């Protein structure tokens, strides 16, 4: 009647499935490492050589180049000095004052340093050490003969001229080195391919990283998923101190250590608890990907935290810290529960939901657009009008951004 | 053949009913182990994750 | 369309649903003399199907049996929260505003207070009960309709100037409910053929001529579905649509 | 300090004179109280003194009495800031609060609570306000403003309206030209509104009206004031709808039985 609120409807909190949630939305990796820096101290809670073969990793490759060349003892700590300081892409990391401050010889000088570089300039291989890369493609066309044509034209463009290409503005830059016109493009397609980074080239090799935490392998339409056995964590309980506790003289000691196995045993069933909790949500969330990820991100459904902890009875809070720093193994391949959920939107599909791949392939669609120029916001709009989901030149320069595409005017190239 | 022109148009009839029906039969299951085929064309392989 | 459903023959049936077309792009107040048991609501949604805004929201909500006074400020609107005991306004009929028109039944019993509030909106519109927040309009057209005596309101001075006036801007009289004998005859035939189908009973039974005769002597002056109503009452005499319709049924509560 | 002068028409009486005096009054912030016809040049002054409160005065604090249902009515009227009350959360401030400095767009309603009448006298107390649980008073300030559509005199020797709603209310009155008075831009709001309704109509060219319509129009009573007439003029475009082709009659009496 006169409405309003009225008086109807407390004790002691404690932080103990709180530092769990602590636990569950850090990551297994690190959530491991806790979980066993805790089960230390709780007792009752459970060739060399191989291949052996060495490799030159480029920077002792151009050393043992160094060896064979002569060299002397100042001349060598440079040219070290110079190797210690080296990146992967083959570029410089520090200024040649940076190593003559490093040389600390008053003796060696910045032009010594310049000398010492240069005769290790281009050894192996050519455009090693860039030093602020540009010199270093300079050296690179340089090496190869004159007798190749329009290299006068890209090397003018090189040496003073690297911002007009760098906008991608051909007109600016025909107006300013007076390069010919579709022949300019010729001396600009020679530098392309000048081997940049060249040092990078050598580093190819890679192991593999990435944690299958939950497979789902479309058993028979709607994947039969499964969690990673040997990652879930488990505790054996000390049956002997469980037998060692009652037995023992002193009753209460060992009853007392019965009752914190048991507590400790409510700990492990809760954390398995969270474990199966999760997975009863990845059983609705693989519901989902039968259609989803069988679509692929493309026809993907933007949901909330809200919309899946009412599938569940786990709070928000307890879904939104259970899902933190996780990722599963899928059809697809090793995909990231924080990926899961979507902002939805304003489009005309009918509905609300996230662009993702749809604004992945929109811009790729975008680049496909005539290689003269990137496609504008415009040309998106128009791609979802096609598409018949609203989507706005805003919100087109938003998810281009998501897809971090090129600019409009900054990716036009000649074709 | 002329659509059952009723030659004896009784058992001609019946008999050109009747294999026009096997006729498109056919068809048919030619173009489903056709299509089971083809999607095995396209079925794909189960590398290693 | 209403499927054209309930049609009248009466010419001014289609006289009144001319004047509905006209009103159709047209976005005004109108008030619908109704009715008892006439079926104002069913003429209005074959206008809301035509409406300018056809495709603009169709809600029927009307405060004839706003029990609750408060019912009305909800239905003008609720803080988040405001008083307690709840999340937010349930906004629904302000939802269905912006973006459509106004459609009420019997808008008689209105709080004078209510009304005037209502007054205060359809001028200007503020975002309303909305304990304290800033104002906010929806985009919102009207339409009125009722059978009650519009010179006995004003006699009971029930609209005020300001709201008689400025809530009316069309009338629509409902034609009596034997105003429209030919056209009572037409949706008559229109509910027995609806009625034989969807009944799924295996034969029409028809009409009786005199059960015809019989039905147009009924003043009947609720027809809305009372025609319908009645329909089924006639239906359950015949009880069974196979043989030809003679059994025809008006009033129900007598025993034998 | 602009135009605003919006859709106000029709003043061709001495509701022209009536806007002078309003301009008069119009640099004072003092209590506002006027009388009029509703929703007939009425709330159209509203927005008229709206614009008479600066641009930068302002929020137009629109003050609707046929609202408020009964009771925390008072909670946005003296305030609630408590719990208990209106979801509690901060102290909300009540529609009075909201306004600060506001219009007090009081609109004469004649509903029951002369509590509220009460009440709003100690709004107009002190320049001051407080709320639900509302722990401390607040010195308030806002523009303040009423009008009227019936006899508040009489009221008064009714007794009806508070004597000091009355008392502390009207610094003056300020009434308006009726429909049976005004009577002057009768053809010439005429054709204002009759411009916006072929303009909305898109009519392709004005009918014209033949002059049996203006002697009706003459004739016609016009209870309500403004609208019923332009209501009345809208109606006479619908009933037509046509373009250039003139007038004979108009549209306003439905009630009127077809013949
Ligand atoms: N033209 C019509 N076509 C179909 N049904 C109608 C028609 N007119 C009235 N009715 C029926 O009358 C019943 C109540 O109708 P009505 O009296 O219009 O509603 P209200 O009580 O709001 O006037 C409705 O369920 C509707 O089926
Ligand atoms: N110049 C005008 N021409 C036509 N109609 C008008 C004019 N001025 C006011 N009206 C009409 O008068 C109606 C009531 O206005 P008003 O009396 O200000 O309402 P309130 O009761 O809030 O004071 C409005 O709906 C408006 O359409
Ligand atoms: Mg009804
Ligand atoms: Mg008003
Ligand atoms: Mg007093």
């Amino acid at each position: 009647m006169k409405q309003g609120l009225q008086l109807r409807l407390q004790l002691a909190m404690t932080p103990q499935l709180q530092q769990a949630i602590r636990l569950l939305q850090l990551s297994t990796l690190e959530l491991q490492q806790e979980l066993q820096q805790a089960l230390e101290s709780n007792p009752l809670l459970e060739l060399p050589v191989y291949q052996g073969e060495t490799t030159q990793t480029l920077q002792d490759y151009l050393m043992w180049q160094v060896e064979l060349t002569p060299f002397t003892d100042t001349d060598r700590a440079i040219a070290t000095s110079i190797v210690d300081a080296v990146d992967d892409t083959g570029y410089l990391t520090i200024q040649i004052e940076d190593i003559v401050d490093s040389i600390g010889d008053d003796e060696i000088g910045l032009e010594e340093v310049e000398a010492v570089l240069k005769r290790i300039q281009r050894f192996d291989p050519v455009g090693v050490a860039a030093k602020d890369l540009r010199d270093c493609l300079l050296i690179q066309l340089s090496q190869f003969a004159k007798e190749t044509p329009w290299l006068e034209e890209a090397r003018l463009i090189i040496s003073d001229h690297l911002d007009l290409l760098a906008n991608h503005d051909f007109r600016t830059l025909m107006r300013v080195t007076r390069l010919k016109e579709e022949v300019l493009k010729e001396a600009v397609n020679l530098i392309q391919s000048l081997d940049p980074r060249p040092g990078q080239s050598i580093q190819t090799s890679e192991p593999e990283y990435v944690i299958p935490d939950v497979l789902v392998r479309k058993v028979s339409g709607r994947w039969t998923v499964e969690l990673n056995a040997d990652s879930i964590p488990r505790l054996k309980i000390n049956q002997q101190y469980a037998a060692m506790g009652n037995s023992a003289r002193n009753d209460a000691d060992g009853q007392f250590i019965r009752s914190n196995l048991q507590e400790a045993r409510w700990l492990i069933k809760s954390l398995e608890s969270r474990n199966d909790t999760l997975l009863r949500v990845s059983r609705c969330i693989v519901e989902q990907q039968q259609a989803f990820f069988e679509q692929g991100e493309e026809y993907m459904k933007p949901m909330v935290l809200a919309d899946i902890a009412q599938a569940v009875e786990m709070h928000e809070s307890t879904i939104s810290r259970v899902t933190t720093q996780k990722y599963l193994h899928s059809p697809r391949g090793i995909f990231e529960l924080k990926y899961f959920f979507s902002s939805h939107v304003n489009t005309e599909g009918g509905g609300e939901a996230s662009s993702t791949a749809i604004r992945a392939l929109v811009k790729k669609l975008i680049a496909a657009e005539n290689p003269a120029k990137p496609l504008s916001d415009s040309k998106l709009t128009s791609m979802l009008s096609e598409q018949g989901i609203m989507v706005a030149r805003r919100t087109v320069a938003k998810y281009r951004e998501s897809l971090s595409i090129p600019p409009s005017n900054q990716r036009k190239q000649l074709v | 053949r002329w659509l059952e022109l009723g030659l004896t148009d009784e058992e001609k009839q019946n008999q050109l009913e009747q294999l026009a029906e096997q006729y498109d039969e056919l068809k048919h299951e030619f173009e489903k182990k056709l299509e089971a085929k083809r999607r095995k064309i396209t079925q794909g392989d189960d590398l290693a994750p | 369309e209403y499927k054209d459903n309930l049609l009248g023959e009466a010419n001014s049936f289609l006289e009144v649903l001319e004047q509905v077309s006209h009103l159709a792009p047209l976005d005004k107040p109108v008030l619908i003399i109704g009715e008892r048991g006439t079926g104002k609501e069913l003429i209005a949604s074959r206008l809301h199907y035509l409406s300018s805004r056809w495709q603009g929201p169709f809600i029927s909500l009307n405060c004839a049996a706003l029990n609750e006074n408060l019912l009305d400020s909800e239905l003008f609107g609720h803080e988040a929260g405001a008083f307690t005991g709840a999340q937010k306004r349930h906004p629904g009929r302000f939802e269905r505003a912006d973006g459509g028109t106004l459609f009420l039944d019997e808008l008689a019993t209105a709080p004078m207070m209510v009304q005037e509030k209502l007054l205060r909106v359809i001028e200007y519109g503020e975002l309303e009960r909305v304990g304290g927040s800033q104002p906010l309009q929806v985009n919102v057209r009207l339409v009125c309709a009722t059978n009650a005596d519009l010179p006995a309101m004003v006699n009971e001075g029930t609209f005020r100037a300001d709201l008689l006036d400025r809530l009316a801007f069309d009338v629509v009289q409902l034609p009596p409910l034997r105003e429209r004998e030919s056209d009572i005859m037409l949706m008559a035939e229109y509910f027995a053929i609806q009625m034989c189908r969807e009944i799924k009973l295996p034969l029409f039974p028809g009409f009786t001529e005199r059960a015809r005769e019989t039905l147009l002597n009924y003043r009947w002056p609720g027809n809305i579905r009372e025609l319908k109503n009645v329909v089924e009452r006639s239906v359950y005499r015949h009880g069974t649509s196979d043989y030809p319709l003679d059994d025809i049924i008006i009033d129900p509560f007598k025993r034998r």
